[PDB]
């Protein structure tokens, strides 16, 4: 119940207020679930990309956090081969951070903060997570190439 | 005075490298700290080029080896240096602790012993070597006492 209270403020609120560089719409091929599209954080190598997410809402959402992958594919420490999210405000206490607080936007303008920004202590990609802080450039440069293959159009 | 040892780094090894560290010889201590105060991605390229240089297969790669460290251990505690260069040298010497004999570690561990007594510890960051040092010490079942011997007296001296 508490999920249609939510979702149609959130819903709303992302065709109205989305974060900047960031949209959420009611999915066209899913219409329970919701597609994002989060642009690729400036001064980062995902410039120039479109990264496309899947947001599944639980059912006992607000009292679970949503369920974020990279539909896009993205070369980055903190998210794997599959799209997997390295991210607090995913999981519950103690583990994470997600609270009733917080809501589909906060979570999102976090992922592009995120992007901009991957975690090295919470590597995924132990290879990226390396990369990222011993050879910069080298993770720069096949993110970049990434962005052009995958985040493109 | 650094891009001399990038082309000697991406070539081969121990056979330019080793050479520099013997032809320079002059002090290591103003090629950091100066070379960190510049560029802070200078100071993480250079000793991923002197470690590569400096293997610990020979005696004028260790010498050499427990001279940069024990700068680089004084630096981070002495200098008041920008926080995401800490990271990126204390992710060196965390990653460069694996393969070392006898003798050095328990000497850099009575470096460690001398700045827990006295020394002004303003970061805890310092003592983060101190954890792999004792497994790395703990590995090595030879006597240099063998290393849990060794390990047991340190944990003694620390504790007292």
């Amino acid at each position: 119940m508490q999920r249609a209270s939510r979702l149609k403020r959130e819903l709303h609120m992302l065709a109205t207020e989305p974060p900047p560089g960031i949209t959420c719409w009611q999915d066209k091929d899913q219409m329970d679930d919701l597609r994002a599209q989060i642009l690729g954080g400036a001064n980062t190598p995902y410039e120039k990309g479109v990264f496309k997410l899947e947001v599944i809402i639980p059912e006992r959402y607000p009292f679970e956090p949503p369920q974020i992958r990279f539909l896009t594919p993205i070369y980055h420490p903190n998210i794997d081969s599959a799209g997997r999210i390295c991210l607090d405000v995913l999981k519950l206490p103690p583990k994470g951070a997600w609270r009733p607080s917080l809501n589909i936007a906060t979570v999102l303008t976090s992922i592009q903060l995120l992007m901009s920004e991957p975690n090295p202590d919470d590597p995924l990609m132990a290879d990226i997570s390396s990369e990222f802080k011993y050879n910069k450039p080298a993770f720069l440069k096949n993110a970049r190439q990434w962005t052009e293959k995958h985040a493109r159009q | 005075m650094d891009q001399k040892i990038l082309s000697l780094a991406a070539e081969k090894t121990a056979d330019k490298l080793q050479e520099f560290l013997q032809t320079l010889r002059e002090g290591d201590l103003t090629n950091l700290l100066q070379n960190q105060a510049v560029k802070g991605k200078v100071a993480g390229a250079l000793l991923r080029a002197i470690f590569k240089g400096s293997p610990c297969s020979e005696e004028a790669g260790t010498l050499r080896r427990r001279k940069i460290y024990t700068c680089c251990i004084q630096l981070v505690e002495s200098g008041d240096l920008q926080k995401e260069i800490v990271s990126e040298i204390i992710g060196l010497l965390m990653l460069e602790a694996h393969h070392f004999p006898g003798p050095l570690l328990v000497e850099l561990a009575n470096e460690f012993i001398s700045a827990v007594r006295e020394g002004s510890l303003v970061n805890g960051k310092s003592l983060e070597l101190l954890p792999i040092i004792l497994t790395a010490l703990a590995t090595k079942k030879e006597n240099l006492l063998s290393g849990e011997e060794c390990k047991k007296q340190l944990i003694n001296t620390l504790c007292s």
